[PDB]
């Protein structure tokens, strides 16, 4: 018996210069067979501001889940109200990861959303809590299909055409939409839907898109 | 009095002195009211007024989860010893059962932290009376602890100094507490608040807050902007 | 990872790439490896990751409080040994972390090695992580202790660079920073691919 | 096994010798790391282990002699005393969850009278130490891959008689061996030596 | 005596140990502090009690962290304890959550060591005023020994803290400039104080609202403030 | 083995009013030889000698305790501890650890100063005495020695008789042992007087 | 003087006086009155409300216990919780360990055990209050009362409170071989609403509970409508 | 164990198991500091020299790190305690820091440590003043004082024990910043004299200089004592 | 003992949950007439595949936890999806010492109209959905009633929702080794659940290509 089992799943994250878009697959696939198709586990609301994608595990993902939002709910008291920022929550998670590092949650985590001047920001962990800020990231099973194509269409790097204007908030989105179509197609364990959240200061705007069922 | 020095021991006459002593705590603490109506808890509390152009905010209001707060009156270190109990005891149970604690079964784990304290040699009573308020399944709660570690379950009441006015007032028209609206409510958890002020003095954001929980309504604190509603189109007339 | 740092009269060069690779796949192209503790501290991360963010970010909650307490700002061989003494009471709980505690205080520069296993060394010169090997190369061939601040980072910029080219777990942007009697500064953050053709044009 | 600590101990000084390289895996850092740790002013110890377990131990010892001579008003303990205090402290550590000190010593020192009342060795004092704690006495050790040509060369020409003179002689063709024998370059040695007088370091020999 | 235990009330409802432990400020040096919305002023009688003591030893003011100063009043040996707590609290805090700790954070958990008497004997014979700068601006708190932390505009705890109160209903309005502060604080001590003020008899320290930073004032800047008076 | 590594032999032996024990010199690291001046043998008192062997880390831990416990002995009790006690101290220090044992063999020889009657005791490292009439050997010579003083050993032998046949055996096996030789320290215990020899024998 | 001021300590005369102390606590408190029927059993209790507003089910002094064991503290209300916290502690450890529900006769004798260790030590007081067990296990229907003292009693019919000594006079009228558990509510509530003095106590109410054949041997209390 | 309060306020707000661990000191045997320009002279009075105490020399001036010395006043039995609690902080400091600790650090331990005393269950407080002298690694001298509240403060010159007040009164009209290794211990001596026995035989003092302690010998002391007690004879002519 | 496979499926107002009536010691059917649904308080069953030891711990545990805090406070019973969250957090709690509930749970419950169906695993993960199945119902069962789900989409019939149940239960008879072919279905509707009799299904095994003459190997 082993009490660690990956329970599949991707999540991708890209920072504008207003917003974040936040996905995450609603595959949660147990051992050969698929449990759900609608689970919304993945992410994580913790603040209006700040959302908490995790990969691997669930059972690891929703304790995790529940320790942050309760060191969170804490925050609010001892703070008199006041709610902590994105980059608050990223270092919290980093500590939370790190004091259980020798029973580590098995969860590839994605803190994201806004910092205090509304440039939007997300964060990446590893199992046992290295933070490292990113622009444009994908946690899961189809890390090594989306990533290369994101690293392509936002850096540009190895193209001589002059860099796009900026990248809008629809376009990301329609350029994330594309990218796990072409990761549901070619990875097995990614399908069914994707819940993309963009997060802005206008409020979190969530509208979930449909993969290949297989 | 050889009696009334430590809390083990009872009088002859079978009182616990030192409790009827923290008890003296909550009646010397300032004022607050609370009053529920059909669907919703209303808590007024009167902090300190400020000395002329001199402020002093004091934390006499709590939240406690989504669908319940506090209001306190006496020794303030010992009323966030118990916020802080039931906020950790709120969320332990949100953990397990992914709902809020039911409110009766928090009036009773307040009652029971309250009376682990007046049995013990080495610990004392709470100096604080809670004014538990929150929603749930079952309607809303009113709940009025005190140190003895009694728990009253309130149609509406006070509790603080001059409280004997309130509840001399909300004895008069507690009966149409759930008939009346949520800005009714708030009137009359006011206007008893008021009958409770020391001479001359006026009920004004900075000298009170409201707070409320109820149908949809999670438990929200009132301070200047929010509670200037209510309380700017307010007199207390006879 | 390639991370070399070393000591001259001018004070201390710190030099790192910027990837984080897990064997053959490449998670992060940015990792910024310098952590920056005081502002009389540079801590660099080599191996675990997590380990060396949160121990070399403990060790700045220790220099602060010690700045408080004493009212005066922590020695580097205090600051090091501090780091040393965590990581020896943690040696059998299977840590992993080469860092390297850089500064300057009261009694000159001074660079130190601090392992996993609660080492802890006085170096006048060293390099950590995969490409270290490749870094050792370059650097024994140019480095002096007489140095200007400008040839001393030209060294380390090359040293990592040439570890960048050859490991393949080393690559991404070459960052160096100086340590001064006046604290540190970040010299330079030049991506790897543009010094090669900065120091091989044809 | 890498780094070769030699000593030996004649009429009126102990010698003691201790590799110079710091190494990281098959890395040379350095030929300039000091492994003899002085603990008192007539008392230093050849540590050679990984410089983790080497320094906490050597520091721990070092320490806790200090803070004896606070507790007994200046009084300088003799040398079989510390010795069997570092093996007391050797041997407590195999059987703690932190495991053994992996650290191979030399301990030596020069006790000479503390008072007028003192019948105790004056003379010098050469320890044998394993990490376990197999304290011995001995006219000369050595830890590491050179210590049993070193061990068996000093079998040969050791005579318990020697100056301060034919000690540097004999410790170059001790330190020489372990440059011509071993693979791993042991190609600077510190030597330091106890007299009466106290600890000098021998700067000639390397 | 011992013959009252000291978890224990009177029969007007107020702890013995606490409104005793009080009794014990009013002894000590009068130390006050001054909520202006440019910056948060700190001062304190040293009440130094001979000329040889080199002054800036004593400190009646403490950094807490780059950007909260604690003044204290009282027993203190004591207080050196609280201001312990609160620096290791307020870097527990940078450590976890990457930020300054809040002003009323610190405050709250000066009062999480305040509270615990029964595992220490009796409470601490001090109040403190924490000053400092976050995002809610520049806060000024003072803590008791009861455990009651109260956000003030303007306070004065110690010898003359009453006498000082007097002055502030007078003087104070929220509309100050930071060297409206300072005078005014020095201004009251004057007053108050035992000793003739010198620029080592007290000590001033201001968080500025601006760079949000603790600035302990030397002599010769104290002396720039009994100057303009 | 960890009992072979430091290396060893010693034996004790019963004549008339005395017993010879009588251990090797050698101590080594597996084969490579640290020291040929360790003898194995300790002084409890006039009438009890005991040797230990096994691993010298822990005869040199397991000693100080012995010592340190029958000097306490030596002061409460007000009297020198006796074999029979002695021997049956040891197995409680032995067995106490029964679960990370003490890797040393004690062989005790001891007196009665008034009857003169011999008690040996060859402890294993959990304290499993055994207590014969005639002999006792441990550590790594001991299958060899046991093989000596069964042919050379017979009852009632006077001091002399007896050093002779206890050195002829420690040193005619450690000739057959790797671990053990370097001659060998002999003592030869009478109710009268106690003859401390060192015995001359191979280099190997 | 010394004599009374723990319960560590016997008086010359031979009895722990901050027991009698805490008993008094019972006797100036809202009667309670319990009766034992072939049927089942019944309790009874005054509550005396202090103010107008509270609600209904407010000081609940009655409390289930176990299915088939409910306590009816009359003293100290606070103290009595402790009391059913406790009872409910066992009865349950009777259900996870033993399988069974606790018969009433033990769950007394457990309670009176608790209300004795509080008699003993000095850092503790005495419970203020009595208990009224009334539990209907598999030793037929059960009523007893454990007293600050912890000591326990088996009744058929209990009185305890102010108005002890008249309310005990109107038990002793009943014959117990005959009632049933649908009279006795009627009989209980009219003896409370009897000796409950109306000048002195305005605000009250008479919370009744049972367990009988009727409420299928489960402890609850009585609707609204069998209260008068 | 036994954690009842023993530390606890009266009325007033005094302590007054402090303000009586005070009284402790008060009747104590007197110890005196002086800072100068690159020495520090502490200097305590004995109980005065018995034929029967040993000839083999007791100093009553406590070594704590080679750097830190310190006198006290108050009772022996606790300061020894004190001494051998900072005696082991000092070197449990140079092991978890590679540094030797600086006066005023383990002056805030051993102070820390004295109030740990007025607010633990279980414990009265240390009936001990402890003046604590000794020079920093970078160069500079310093001179303190910790009183058995836990108070710790650091002086220019200094006393505590018997008639701490009338020396400290006396100290301070005297005292001049810059002063000698001779002009300090001359001071010391004098301000010493001030309270204690006419005799030169009870007074025993230490002279701090960097990285060189040494006690005064009995030979050394009374060329001192005799340039002192006749400028004590100059100074009660002038009254 | 172990307990064989779980299959419920959410319908018109209530869920369906079907399980066969035996523990297996191994490869061994040691009893063939064991209740393996449980009701869980007024409005809630449950029912667990694996080590029917560690699912009787978890049920004992959990029906207590509902009946107190019902009798103790005068409060409303807990809800399914609250029930569910505590035997969630009870089983990860127990993965969490390494002394897990070996037992994959399937769990049923409704209050209202409010239709709660929802799976836990040994080590927590849960997961709701409108149909589960636990043991080889996951791998057999979950496909023809996931079809089911598909062709009705706006819902089954308890009538379709049976039918659709006995297929699946006799194909897990037919292809799980470690089942028998008497079964039962407790049903969550308004009203609370009723769990039925149990009831065998009609089995075909008289295809023509099953003969003797045909399978033969020669």
């Amino acid at each position: 018996w082993s009490p660690y089992q990956d329970n599949g799943g991707t999540t991708a994250a890209i920072a504008g210069k207003d917003f974040v878009i936040l996905a995450g697959d609603t595959r949660l696939n147990g051992d050969f067979c698929l449990h759900s198709r609608h689970d919304q586990s993945k992410i994580f609301q913790l603040t209006p501001y700040t959302y908490m994608a995790s990969n691997g595990m669930q059972a690891d993902r929703l304790q995790l889940q529940q320790m942050l939002k309760y060191r969170v709910k804490w925050y609010k008291y001892n703070n008199g109200g006041k709610v902590p920022s994105t980059k608050a929550i990223a270092q919290l998670m980093s500590t939370m990861l790190y004091h259980r590092r020798f029973f580590p949650y098995y969860t590839f985590n994605m803190v994201v959303g806004l910092d205090e001047e509304g440039h939007g920001v997300c964060y990446s962990y590893d199992a046992v809590g290295s933070t490292e800020p990113f622009l444009y990231g994908t946690r899961g099973s189809a890390a090594s299909f989306v990533e290369p194509l994101l690293d392509c269409l936002i850096n540009r790097q190895h193209m001589t055409s002059q860099a796009p204007p900026e990248m809008t908030k629809e376009e990301t989105l329609a350029m994330l939409k594309n990218a796990f179509t072409g990761a549901a197609e070619r990875d097995i364990y990614t399908g069914d839907s994707v819940s993309f959240f963009i997060i802005t200061k206008d409020g979190v705007q969530q509208e979930s898109f449909e993969l290949r069922k297989d | 009095n050889e009696y009334d020095s430590d809390i083990t021991t009872w009088s002859p006459t079978g009182r616990l002195f030192q409790i009827e002593y923290a008890n003296e705590a909550v009646n010397n603490g300032s004022a607050t009211v609370g009053v529920k109506g059909k669907n919703f808890v209303v808590l007024a509390a009167l902090k300190r007024s400020p000395v002329a152009e001199l402020s002093s905010y004091q934390e006499k209001v709590f939240e406690i989860d989504e669908h319940v707060g506090m209001s306190i009156s006496g020794l303030v270190a010992d009323g966030r010893v118990l916020a802080r109990y039931l906020r950790t005891e709120c969320m332990n149970y949100r953990y397990m059962y992914s709902n809020g604690m039911p409110m009766n079964q928090m009036a009773d784990m307040i009652g029971e932290k309250h009376q682990r304290h007046i049995q013990c040699s080495g610990k004392r009573p709470f100096g604080v009376g809670l004014l538990l308020a929150g929603y749930d399944r079952q309607g809303p709660h009113l709940y009025q602890t005190v140190p003895s570690g009694d728990v009253y379950d309130y149609k509406a009441t006070a509790m603080g100094v001059r409280s004997q006015a309130s509840r001399t007032y909300l004895e008069r028209h507690f009966e149409h507490f759930s008939d009346c609206t949520l800005d009714e409510l708030v009137t009359h958890a006011l206007k008893a608040l008021a009958s409770a002020t020391s001479e001359g003095i006026e009920l004004n954001v900075k000298n009170t807050t409201i707070a409320i929980v109820g149908k949809d309504t999670p438990f929200t604190i009132f301070e200047e902007e929010s509670a200037r509603k209510y309380l700017d189109g307010f007199k207390m007339r006879p | 990872t390639t991370t070399l740092a070393f000591r001259f009269n001018g004070g201390i060069i710190v030099a790192v790439d910027s990837r984080a690779s897990t064997g053959q796949y490449i998670a992060s192209q940015t990792v910024m490896k310098v952590l920056e503790i005081n502002d009389y501290l540079l801590g660099t991360l080599a191996g675990g990751a997590a380990d060396c963010q949160y121990w070399e970010r403990v060790l700045g909650m220790e220099c602060r409080l010690w700045e408080l307490r004493n009212g005066s700002r922590i020695t580097v061989a205090a600051a090091s040994k501090i780091l040393a003494n965590i990581t020896y009471a943690y040696r059998n709980h299977g840590l992993s972390m080469g860092t390297m505690v850089a500064g300057w205080d009261q009694f000159g520069p001074s660079l130190y090695y601090v392992d996993d296993k609660g080492s802890r060394v006085k170096q006048d010169l060293f390099s950590v992580g995969s490409g270290s090997i490749y870094a050792y190369g370059v650097l024994d061939t140019g480095y002096r202790k007489d140095l200007s601040v400008e040839d001393a980072c030209d060294l380390a910029r090359r040293s990592i660079f040439h570890a960048t080219y050859r490991d393949g777990a080393s690559g991404g942007i070459v960052t160096v920073y100086h340590v001064h009697e006046k604290g540190w500064t970040k010299i330079s953050r030049d991506d790897q691919t543009k010094l090669y053709h900065r120091y091989f044009p044809s | 096994m890498a780094e070769t600590a030699i000593a030996f101990r004649c009429k009126d000084y102990v010698m003691v010798a201790a590799a110079g390289l710091n190494a990281f895996y098959y890395i040379k850092i350095t030929d300039a790391e000091d492994k003899i740790t002085q603990l008192d002013t007539h008392q230093l110890v050849a540590c050679t282990g990984e410089n983790g377990p080497r320094v906490n131990f050597t520091e721990y010892i070092k320490c806790n002699l200090a803070l004896n001579r606070m507790r007994q008003h200046g009084r300088h303990s003799s040398c079989e005393s510390t010795a069997n205090f570092m093996r007391n402290c050797l041997a407590s550590a195999i059987r703690s969850r932190e495991g053994a000190y992996q650290v191979n010593c030399l301990f030596a020192g020069y006790d000479t009278p503390v008072s007028e009342d003192d019948d105790g060795v004056v003379g010098p004092q050469l320890f044998y130490m394993d990490y376990l704690g197999t304290l011995q006495a001995v006219p000369y050790g050595c830890h590491g891959y050179g210590a049993c040509f070193v061990t068996a060369l000093l079998d040969r020409l050791w005579r318990p008689d020697l100056s301060q003179q034919e000690g540097l002689e004999l410790m170059q063709k001790c330190c020489d061996e372990v440059k011509r024998r071993v693979i791993i370059s042991n190609s600077y040695f510190f030597v330091k030596a106890v007299t009466k007088n106290g600890v000098e370091v021998i700067t000639a020999v390397h | 005596e011992y013959d009252r235990g000291v978890n224990t009330f009177s029969p007007e409802g107020r702890i013995f140990q606490i409104e005793y432990a009080v009794e014990a400020i009013k002894l000590g040096s009068t130390s006050l502090g001054i909520r202006t919305p440019e910056g948060v002023v700190l001062a304190a009688e040293k009440r130094v009690p001979s000329t040889l003591v080199v002054p800036s030893s004593m400190s009646k003011i403490m950094e807490v962290d780059s950007h909260i100063a604690a003044v204290m009043s009282g027993m203190v040996a004591d207080a050196r304890i609280l201001v312990e707590h609160a620096r290791v609290e307020s870097q527990n805090h940078r450590f976890t959550y990457n930020e300054p700790m809040s002003v009323e954070s610190c405050t709250l958990a000066t009062c999480d060591l305040s509270i615990q008497f029964g595992l220490m004997s009796r409470p601490f014979g001090v109040s403190l005023l924490i000053a400092g700068v976050d995002e809610k601006g520049p806060q000024l708190w003072q803590t008791d020994p009861s455990g009651t932390h109260t956000r003030y505009d303007a306070q004065a705890i110690g010898g003359g803290a009453e006498a000082a109160q007097s002055v502030f209903t007078e003087r104070y309005h929220r509309n100050m400039t930071l060297e409206e502060g300072e005078t005014l604080a020095v201004d009251i001590l004057k007053q108050v104080m035992e000793d003739q003020l010198s620029p080592e008899n007290i000590e001033v320290a201001v968080v500025r609202a601006d760079d949000g930073k603790l600035h302990m004032y030397t002599p010769t800047e104290i002396k720039a403030i009994m100057s303009r008076m | 083995s960890i009992m072979a590594y430091s290396g060893g032999s010693v034996m004790a032996m019963a004549g008339k009013e005395c017993f010879v024990i009588i251990s090797d010199n050698r101590l080594g690291e597996q084969l490579k030889t640290i020291s040929t001046e360790v003898p194995k043998l300790h002084v409890v008192n006039d009438s009890i000698v005991y040797g230990l062997t096994g691993l010298r880390t822990d005869q040199q831990t397991f000693a100080n305790k012995v010592q340190f416990r029958t000097e306490m002995y030596k002061l409460r009790e007000e009297r020198d501890i006796t074999g029979k006690a002695f021997a049956a101290m040891i197995t409680s220090m032995l067995y106490e650890a029964r679960f990370g044992p003490w890797f040393v063999e004690p062989v005790i020889g001891s007196i009665d100063k008034s009857t003169g009657e011999v008690y040996l005791c060859a402890t294993d490292l959990i304290g499993a005495p055994c207590e014969p009439e005639d002999y006792v050997c441990a550590g790594t010579a001991a299958e060899s020695l046991h093989g000596m003083c069964e042919a050379l050993w017979r009852p009632g032998m006077s001091p002399e008789e007896l050093f002779e046949i206890a050195a002829q055996a420690m040193l005619s096996a450690c000739d057959r042992d790797s671990l053990s030789g370097y001659g060998a320290v002999a003592m030869i215990v009478t109710k009268d007087k106690v003859t401390t020899r060192l015995i001359k024998g191979r280099k190997d | 003087s010394g004599h009374d001021q723990s319960t560590d300590v016997f008086s010359a005369e031979g009895r722990v006086f901050q027991v009698e102390y805490a008993g008094k606590a019972v006797d100036n408190s809202s009667t309670a009155v319990a009766a034992c029927c072939k049927d089942g059993v019944v309790v009874a209790v005054e509550k005396v409300h202090t103010s107008r507003m509270l609600e209904k089910g407010s000081n609940n002094r009655i409390h289930a216990v176990d299915r088939q064991a409910g306590i009816c503290i009359c003293g100290l209300l606070p103290d009595g919780r402790a009391i059913v916290s406790r009872a409910r502690q066992e009865a349950e450890n009777s259900r996870d360990i033993f399988a069974t529900p606790i018969r009433g006769s033990v769950l007394a004798n457990r309670v009176g055990e608790f209300m004795h260790a509080y008699t003993t030590h000095f850092a503790y007081r005495p419970f203020g209050c009595s208990a009224i067990i009334a539990s209907y296990a598999d030793d037929g229907p059960q009523l007893f009362v454990s007293d600050p003292s912890g000591t326990v009693a088996g009744y058929y019919g209990v009185a305890l409170g102010k108005a002890k000594t008249v309310a005990k006079s109107e038990l002793e009228k009943l014959d117990f071989s005959s009632l049933t558990c649908d009279e006795a509510v009627g009989k209980l509530a009219s003896i409370l609403h009897e000796v409950h003095d109306k000048q002195k106590d305005k605000l009250y109410e008479v919370e009744v509970a049972w367990v009988c054949d009727k409420s299928d041997r489960k402890f609850v209390h009585v609707p609204a409508d069998m209260v008068p | 164990s036994y954690d009842r309060a023993i530390t606890v306020f009266s009325p007033d707000g005094h302590l007054f198991q402090v303000e009586y661990a005070q009284e402790a000191v008060k009747k104590g045997l007197a110890a005196v500091g002086v800072l100068g320009s690159d020495s520090v002279v502490i200097a305590v009075e004995k109980k005065s020299a018995v034929k029967l105490q040993d000839s083999r020399t007791i100093r009553k001036i406590y070594k704590v790190d080679a750097n830190i010395y310190l006198a006290f006043a108050g009772l022996s039995a606790d300061a020894r305690v004190l001494i051998n609690k900072a005696q082991l902080e000092c070197q449990r400091f140079s092991l978890n820091y590679e540094d030797t600790m600086d006066v005023d650090m383990l002056v805030r331990y051993v102070a820390g440590v004295q109030q740990k005393s007025t607010q633990s269950g279980g414990s009265r407080p240390f009936g001990v003043a402890t003046v604590i002298g000794g020079f920093n690694e970078d160069g500079k001298p310093h001179l303190w004082k910790t009183d058995p509240s836990g108070m710790c403060s650091a002086w220019r010159a200094v006393a505590i024990g018997r008639h701490d007040q009338t020396v400290i009164e006396y100290m301070e009209k005297s005292y001049k910043d810059g002063m000698s290794r001779d002009e300090c211990v001359h001071f010391a001596i004098k301000s010493l004299l001030e309270v204690v026995e006419s005799g030169s035989r009870n007074i025993e003092l230490l002279v701090l200089q960097y990285k060189e302690a040494r006690y005064l010998t009995e030979e050394e002391l009374q060329k001192f004592v005799v340039e002192v007690e006749k400028e004590r004879e100059e100074e009660a002519a002038a009254k | 003992a172990s307990g064989g496979s779980v299959i419920a499926i959410k319908y018109k107002g209530g869920v369906l949950m079907a399980a066969d009536t035996l523990l297996s010691y191994g490869s061994l059917a040691k009893w063939p007439n064991i209740p393996r649904i449980r009701l869980l308080g007024s409005h809630s069953a449950v029912c667990a595949t694996g080590s029917y030891a560690d699912f009787q711990m978890m049920a004992k545990q959990v029906e207590d936890n509902i009946e107190r805090q019902k009798m103790y406070h005068n409060v409303d019973e807990l809800s399914p999806s609250e029930v569910f969250s505590y035997l969630h957090r009870s089983i990860y709690q127990k993965r969490c010492d390494f002394d897990p509930c070996l037992c994959q749970m399937v769990f049923i419950g409704v209050r209202d109209g409010e239709t709660f169906l929802a799976g836990v695993d040994d080590v927590g993960t849960r997961w709701e959905d409108d149909c589960i199945a636990t043991g080889y119902g996951a791998y057999i069962a979950l496909p023809l009633l996931r079809q089911a789900l598909e062709k009705n989409p706006d819902g089954l019939s308890r009538g379709e929702a049976m039918r659709i149940l006995t297929d699946c239960l006799r194909v897990l008879f037919y292809r799980e080794c470690r089942a028998i072919n008497k079964f039962q279905v407790a049903d969550a509707a308004s009203d609370g659940v009723r769990i039925s009799e149990p009831f065998d299904v009609e089995t075909h095994w008289e295809y023509e290509g099953y003969c003797f003459e045909k399978t033969a190997i020669i």
